[PDB]
RNA sequence: UGAUAUUGAAUGUUGGUACAGCUUGUACAGGAUAGGUAGGAGCCUGGCAUCGGUGGGAUACUACCCUGGCUGUAUUGACCUUCUAACCCGCCGCCCUUAUCGGGCGGGGAGACAGUGUCAGGUGGGCAGU
């Protein structure tokens, strides 16, 4: 029946378990004009992503921290088997192609799309940060200490509201839970 | 014959591609709530001659049930569900519970992208895989761009007289017609206003076909004052054009209303076929010497048209329904009807001869030109002589010598020559 | 005909809204045809439990908002049936006063109605401009 607060549930979350804390926060389509969904770099804080580099972009790929770039088009090995691994992004050429050559991403959720952030020509840094109206984030774990969740859901309420959605009548906040 | 059919939320310009696709039909404009209400039909072609069209309104959560209802009705024929999506807005809530429709339904559907009026941002056509479809197609009906692959995509799947009805608002006829075909095919509601453009069907009686057309009633030139939402009435407007046969249906509960007379007056100009129709006679008296009570009433005031026969039904208790169309089948043969001229010659001079009153005006000759409506022309020394009160009596004559029954006549005066 | 103000109380019916607390959402498959939407750190209190599973969804339990319902809380609305205190009397008595004007003070009758000020159709050659 109470609603506890922040500087408590980071330490009861501790309590609540080695496991992963994740965030639920319930949003207020109507308003999918100005919907809600994002990625943002974490403070607080294993991945394996795997590029869709073309051209000269492949030569800063290698070098940063990605397990597997490709021959230039290994979408023929991906048809008939792929077990795709955790990431999946690209360049903004070959999404096209990708797209459309490849018909196996919708369903399962890595399909590259440039309104997250995703492709774009920095794949460099592109690498090193990444390693009905609702949005998860994984914060963080249980075994981080109470001052790191406190700063992992500070940034993504702050990502949120710096967000802050047009049509921004009505109220934003319904629910947030930890 | 192959059917398709345009479903998704509104504001998409289903619309808009779908008269693209041939000619201008679908009133296009732009706001939430100005979707066409119901169902339509044509027909389509590419290398086939052979494609039938079906269009619909948008699906959401006023009345929006009843659309719902008939979008899902025309998910049944068609063969393949061109579903279309807008591309500047990427995806929506409305689009996925649009697509849950399709997902139980086991037919095939094409996806299609619209608003991609430039070559740049088409390359938008992306993300959209996450519906669980095939290929997206890019259109733009600004520009027409990307239609060859949409039609291929839509083909690579592939396996009478007319006649209208008017009336001012509110007064049953989209009942009346739905209550005659036997087929739920065109919206009621209580609201004045619920039809929004003319809606066509085919049907075979007595081995006989047939063509039926609503018009979304009429009202008041002066006070239509919206917001371009009377754009619909020239569309009513067109179909007494391409129609030959005209219904003017009356409310029984209510009187003689003063618009009724200038409505009857658009099919009167036009030269068509005419059948005063009244309806709803649940609501008042049916006794005796109520027949003639509005049966007389109606002869004083619709005194300009005398030939409409006059037919009593109502559609809500289907009294006298089947009656409608004995009064159609009559009235189709003498809106087209020719008499002999030597017949309408002799006629002629036995009108004038008890009427020696026409210097004084000469008649010579009497001819018919023209099948529908029946025009004839009289040779005169001049037409100047001619008097509107003596042209009106040559029209009574000549409706006597013969039936001549429910279609207006006009006669052209020509000079000596 | 409709709103809105003039414009009140009582009980009876009585919805809507908002905030709550409990329930439902029928997926081939799937642990009873016992939801999407973030999942994966427990029994032995009569029973039997615990991976995982053709599955797009099993939880060896961490962990949000919906949709239709059920119970409370407040808001108001819609009404009926009453009453009375505005509002209305071309009803009676008394005084202004000698007065079928008018105004006061008493009874009676109607009473939240009618009447009045700002917003829709028809009506109807009602009357104008052409
Ligand atoms: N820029 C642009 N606007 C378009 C295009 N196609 C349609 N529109 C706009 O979209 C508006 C709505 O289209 P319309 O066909 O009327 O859709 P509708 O009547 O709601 N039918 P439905 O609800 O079934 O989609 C049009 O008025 C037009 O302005 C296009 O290719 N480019
Ligand atoms: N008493 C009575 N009511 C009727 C009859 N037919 C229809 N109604 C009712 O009166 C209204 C007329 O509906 P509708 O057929 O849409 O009339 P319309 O608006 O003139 N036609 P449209 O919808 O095409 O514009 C509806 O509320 C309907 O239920 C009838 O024969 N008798």
């Amino acid at each position: 029946s109470k609603a506890y607060d922040v500087s408590e549930a980071v330490a009861l979350v501790k309590k609540t378990n080695d496991a992963t804390v994740e965030v639920a926060f319930r949003l207020g389509p109507r308003k999918n004009d100005q919907q809600i969904r994002g990625a943002v770099v974490l403070p607080n804080g294993t991945q394996r992503v795997l590029v869709f580099a073309k051209g000269e972009k492949a030569k800063e790929a290698e070098a940063a921290g990605a397990d597997f770039v490709g021959d230039t088009d290994y979408i023929n090995k991906i048809q008939q088997g792929w077990f795709d691994f955790d990431v999946i992004v690209a360049t903004p050429d070959m999404m096209g192609e990708v797209g459309k050559i490849g018909r196996v991403l919708g369903p399962k959720g890595l399909m590259p799309n440039p309104k997250t952030g995703t492709v774009t020509f920095e794949v460099e840094k592109a690498i090193g940060e990444i390693k009905a109206g609702n949005i998860h984030v994984p914060i963080g774990k249980v075994s981080f200490e109470d001052e790191k969740l406190v700063e992992n859901f500070t940034t993504m309420y702050d990502t949120i509201l710096k967000a802050k959605p047009a049509a921004a009548k009505g109220v934003y906040v319904k629910n947030v839970a930890v | 014959k192959p059917v398709v059919a345009i479903v998704g939320r509104p504001n998409v310009g289903k619309s808009t591609i779908f008269n693209r696709i041939a000619g201008e039909r679908i009133s296009i404009v732009e706001d939430t709530p100005g979707v066409t209400r119901d169902r339509i039909y044509s027909s389509a072609e590419w290398l086939n001659y052979d494609f039938n069209l079906i269009d619909t309104g948008g699906i959401d959560i006023p009345f929006l049930a009843q659309i719902r209802q008939q979008a899902e009705i025309a998910m049944d024929e068609a063969d393949v569900i061109i579903f279309m999506v807008n591309g500047r807005e990427g995806v929506t809530a409305a689009d996925e519970e649009v697509a849950k429709i399709l997902y139980r339904t086991k037919k095939p559907v094409v996806l299609a992208v619209n608003k991609l009026d430039n070559t740049e941002m088409r390359a938008n056509i992306y993300d959209f895989y996450s519906l669980g479809f095939g290929e997206p197609y890019p259109i733009s009906g600004t520009h027409g761009l990307g239609l060859g692959d949409l039609l291929d995509a839509v083909a690579e799947h592939f396996k009478v007289i007319q006649f209208c009805l008017i009336g001012r608002p509110n007064v049953g006829k989209s009942s009346l017609v739905n209550a005659m075909l036997g087929e739920e095919r065109v919206i009621v509601s209580n609201v004045a206003g619920t039809t929004r453009d003319a809606v066509d069907t085919s049907f075979t009686y007595n081995q006989q076909e047939f063509v039926i057309v609503d018009t979304a009633g009429m009202r008041k030139k002066g006070k239509v004052y919206e917001t371009t939402e009377k754009y619909s009435v020239l569309r009513a407007l067109k179909a007494i054009d391409r129609s030959e046969v005209v219904a003017v249906v009356l409310d029984g509960e209510e009187g003689i209303i003063e618009q009724d007379k200038r409505i009857a007056g658009y099919a009167h100009e036009a030269g068509k076929a005419v059948v005063i129709v009244v309806n709803k006679w649940d609501a008042v008296d049916k006794d005796e010497s109520t027949m003639k009570e509005f049966e007389e009433n109606i002869r004083d005031h619709f005194q300009f048209l005398d030939y409409a026969p006059i037919l009593f039904m109502s559609a809500l208790t289907k009294k006298r329904i089947h009656t409608l169309m004995p009064a159609i089948i009559k009235a189709s043969e003498n809106h087209s009807l020719r008499v002999q001229t030597n017949v309408l010659n002799d006629v002629i001079m036995d009108a004038v001869a008890m009427n020696p009153t026409p210097s004084r005006l000469k008649i010579y000759y009497a001819t018919q030109v023209s099948v529908k409506p029946p025009s004839f022309v009289v040779f005169v020394n001049d037409p100047e002589l001619m008097h509107f009160s003596y042209e009106r009596f040559l029209e009574n004559r000549i409706r006597d010598a013969f039936g001549f029954e429910g279609t207006p006549i006009k006669i052209f005066a020509r000079a000596r020559k």
